[PDB]
């Protein structure tokens, strides 16, 4: 009974809906950059324009997509989402299964531009299903997380953290099953599975919020029911502006900004220095790894501790192994100048992960408690607005200046944007719990 | 439906300890965040404190700090508050608010208030009244009247007009002087009635059984 | 700390009208601002949060406006059980602040404030006690002054002056206000006088009574 408890629940198929979302959206993503990548062939400034036009759209729309959201109805917005987001998978495979079939008959049927035409519209509907994924995303967890946990701050906390752990182990299992079905014929038929594959997701995850909506009843009262574009723009900053959180929400924003962050760094540094092909493993397994001890700590720490001291430890641990980093950087040893070191720069980030998805955390709950309801939507669109803007300012930075000199500028002024962060949730922390900052023990 | 309930009417010596509970119902107390509120007589509500049931962290007040303590007790749902070093000033009404969050929008429950009086003595009443009418020229004004002086620690409830209680009466508001309480109350009808047959005004203390009835004579 | 203030203390209104009571700020605290309505011997309860958004089963005759430093609470045709009282408060930073408050009342036709005096009781004067007591009733400006012309001087010692509060009845207020001395003060002394400076008339209204009657 215990186990067919769970089964049934209304935390199990939440956490189900969600997996299966972030496991489509996840493959999807992966094969659509490798499919560019083998058409064109340019690496690094592809990916970059690609990445840079995405957070660009991304911004100003979601600025207005957080204010369509908070003033619907809930099972209304989240099946249009889903349904646009897997309309847009299918559609964007299709033109790029036509382009793969005939690549240069199109490059002269007409005139040359039919090929770059196709590349753009690519980009645009592959743009259009990260809206639809960001919407849903914002809608599902925001709402859906806060009103399903009642009451308890610790359910609360639980929920977000088991959410968080479900994403780190969709990204490092996902892009393997990608590769071993694309490795495994003709990329039409890889292209066709995802397809597949995004379409039984989709029928199958609106059967599920269909079911959760029916068994929480207070999922149907939203208080407040019951040109115009820069106007919802305006008035979306100016709330972000003058809400009592606002430099707490700032803090996480500048910590998007740093190339010291995964991804992108290893991939430079282990393309520059030290391809191995067995290493690359065992740096994401740790990465997993330290991500799950992330969320662990920041349940403990919250729960002994309180919300505002967990940021500042988080804080502090970040920011000590982010000192090791630049160390590491500024030895005669030479990384770069300006083995030993990279396994020192590989560690120093490392650590600084378990950090930040400790503080991630702290800084999402508090978002989520103390943000009044009506405006579920306008703040967190434009809290995303302004990550992927400093992400933005992080890809100008890579792709203005690409030599090692450089690269060591970088890795300072990553790590400066860091502290600067840190250094506003501070301030946040010192106007509320003043002087009493430190006495962890109550 | 949700409500906190208070003990009340506090009366405490300078200088001594007291407690004042808030249990609450229908909720459970480590889900919120639990405050106190003073209100001076006559004065701007100001704010004491607040404590988190879930861990027992505490936040006061600069100008509170050295003398007001928070407590909680979540096994059996309620809030307690410490004052230490009372003086006269201290007399107030306190209030029990809860709140949802750090930055919550609004307080949407109170108590019901509780009264503390620090006091230093305790007595009886004494009723001295007369109705003048030396050398009066009307007598068609009445306005007669009656002053109870030195409370010794409650509120009086004096009746006057012996149940014949005409509309024309008024009781002034008590003050304190020299730690007792004063008080009066006039009545002005049945100009008729003036140096004719009258009524009586009759005062109760309840702290001191002290229902006395007095009618007023001419000068 | 954030002081918070309420300029006007008393809004003397008619029934149907509307009203603003304003709330204005020492700081830039953006938005979060809530009111709240108090009745004697009660306990506050919400009307506005957010300075805009109202509160389930409040009346829609309450509207709230204002931002960045100045705010406004609008009443519009506000009937006999709105005469509570109102303030502000902040929850932009710690410590929370309230304002001062402000009350309402009614108003009334213009009126003069009647006047009687009394000497000391013959019963107090053997338990050697001295006390004269004048009790003004029904006045029409709720603002007034007394002036106890002892022995044809305005003694400003041992006076204590008590107002009552708007009656329901009437819609007057009335005051009383008592001298103490000693029994041999008032023995040597002939002359006592007490007037009031209302605002119904110039001519001070003046009521005296010699220690010899
Ligand atoms: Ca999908």
């Amino acid at each position: 009974g215990s186990l067919a408890d769970y089964l049934t629940s209304a935390k199990f198929l939440l956490y189900l809906g969600h997996s299966l979302s972030t496991w489509g959206d996840r493959m999807w993503h992966f094969a659509v950059s490798v499919f560019l990548v083998e058409l064109y062939g340019n690496s690094l400034l592809l990916t970059a324009v690609y990445g840079l036009v995405v957070a660009g759209s991304v911004l100003v729309l979601g600025a207005i997509i957080g204010d369509w959201v908070d003033k619907n109805a809930r099972l209304k917005v989240a099946q249009t989402s889903l349904v646009v987001q897997n309309v847009s998978v299918i559609l964007c495979g299709i033109i790029l299964m036509m382009v793969f079939l005939h690549k240069h008959e199109l490059l002269t049927m007409y005139h040359g531009w039919v090929l770059t035409s196709c590349y753009i519209l690519i980009i645009t509907i592959a743009n259009i299903a990260n809206l639809a994924s960001t919407a849903t995303a914002i809608t599902i967890q925001r709402d859906w997380i806060v009103v399903v946990a009642g009451e308890d701050r610790s359910k609360l906390a639980n929920m977000n953290a088991t959410i968080r752990r479900i994403d780190q182990l969709t990204n490092i299992l996902a892009p393997m099953a990608v590769g071993q079905i694309m490795t495994f014929g003709s990329p039409v038929i890889g292209c066709g599975f995802i397809s597949g594959w995004n379409l039984v997701s989709m029928c199958v995850e609106y059967v599920l919020l269909w079911k959760v909506y029916q068994k929480t009843p207070a999922l149907a009262v939203k208080a407040g029911l019951k040109a115009e574009p820069f106007r919802t723009f305006r008035d979306g900053w100016v709330s972000y502006y003058n809400q009592p959180v606002f430099l707490a929400g700032m803090g996480l924003a500048f910590l998007y900004m740093t190339v010291l962050g995964f991804d992108c760094i290893t991939t430079g540094y282990a393309y520059t220095q030290g391809l191995s092909g067995s290493i690359l493993s065992i740096l994401m397994g740790a990465s997993a790894i330290t991500g799950i001890m992330g969320t662990v700590a920041f349940t403990w720490l919250r729960r002994k501790c309180g919300l505002v001291r967990t940021g500042l430890i988080s804080g502090l641990a970040q920011l000590s192994c982010l000192i090791l980093c630049v160390i590491s950087v500024f030895m005669p040893g030479s990384p770069l100048d300006l083995i030993i070191s990279v396994s020192l720069l590989f560690a120093g980030v490392i650590a600084a992960r378990i950090g930040l998805w400790s503080f991630d955390l702290t800084v999402t709950q508090l978002l989520q408690e103390n943000v009044i309801e009506s405006e579920r939507g306008i703040i967190n669109g434009v809290q995303n607005s302004m990550n992927y803007l400093l992400d933005l300012l992080h890809f100008i930075m890579v792709i203005l200046a690409p030599n090692p000199e450089a690269f060591g500028l970088l890795v300072l002024i990553s790590v400066s944007f860091v502290a600067m962060g840190h250094i506003m949730y501070f301030r946040f922390a010192q106007n509320t719990l003043g002087n009493k900052l430190f006495a962890c023990g109550p | 439906e949700v409500q906190l309930q208070q003990s009340g009417a506090e009366l405490v010596r300078p200088g001594a300890l007291v407690k004042l509970s808030c249990k609450a119902s229908g909720f459970n107390i480590k889900d919120y965040y639990m405050h106190w509120v003073k209100e001076r007589p006559e004065q701007g509500l100001e704010w004491i404190g607040w404590i988190d049931p879930e861990n027992g962290n505490t936040i006061y007040d600069p100008k509170f700090q050295g003398k007001a303590s928070i407590t909680a007790d979540t096994s059996s749902n309620t809030a307690y508050l410490q004052l230490s070093s009372l003086t006269s000033e201290d007399t107030a009404v306190y209030y029990c608010a809860r709140k949802r969050g750090y930055y919550g929008p609004y307080f949407d429950y109170w108590g019901q208030g509780t009264t503390l009086t620090v006091s230093s003595k305790t007595t009886a009443p004494s009723v001295y009244p007369l109705a003048p009418v030396c050398g009066d020229t009307t007598g068609s004004s009445v306005t007669l009247g009656c002053l109870v002086k030195g409370y010794f620690p409650e509120p009086v409830t004096l009746t006057w007009n012996s149940g014949s209680l005409s509309s024309g009466v008024h009781t002034f508001p008590a003050v304190l002087q020299s730690g007792l309480y004063t008080l009066s109350s006039s009545v002005t009808v049945t100009s008729s009635t003036w140096p004719s047959q009258s009524i009586t005004c009759n005062v109760a203390h309840p702290a001191s059984s002290t229902k006395v009835d007095k009618k007023i004579e001419p000068a | 700390d954030i002081v918070m203030t309420q300029s006007q203390k008393f809004m003397s209104t008619s029934v149907g009208d509307r009203v603003s009571i304003t709330c204005k700020a020492s700081q830039n605290v953006g938005t979060a601002v809530a009111w709240y309505q108090k009745k004697p011997g009660q306990s506050p309860k919400l009307l506005i949060y957010s300075a805009s958004n109202r509160y389930s089963g409040v009346p829609d005759r309450f509207t709230g406006s204002g931002s960045g430093t100045d705010f406004t609470l609008t009443i519009s045709n506000m009937q006999s059980e709105d005469l509570a009282d109102y303030f502000c408060q902040q929850y932009g930073s710690y410590p929370l602040t309230f304002g001062s408050g402000t009350k309402l009342e009614i108003k009334e036709a213009e009126a003069a404030p009647t006047v009687s005096i009394f000497p000391p009781s013959s019963e107090q004067l053997t338990s050697g006690g001295a006390s004269v007591v004048c009790f003004l009733n029904n006045f029409y400006p709720k603002d007034i002054n007394v002036k106890w012309k002892i022995d044809g001087s305005e003694r400003q010692n041992g006076v204590l002056n008590s107002w009552t509060d708007q009656d329901s009845k009437d819609s007057t207020y009335s005051m009383s206000s008592t001298l103490t001395l000693t029994k041999d003060e008032y023995e040597r002394h002939n002359s006592y006088t007490c007037e009031a400076t209302h605002k119904t008339s110039t001519s001070p209204i003046v009521k005296s009574f010699n220690r010899n009657e």
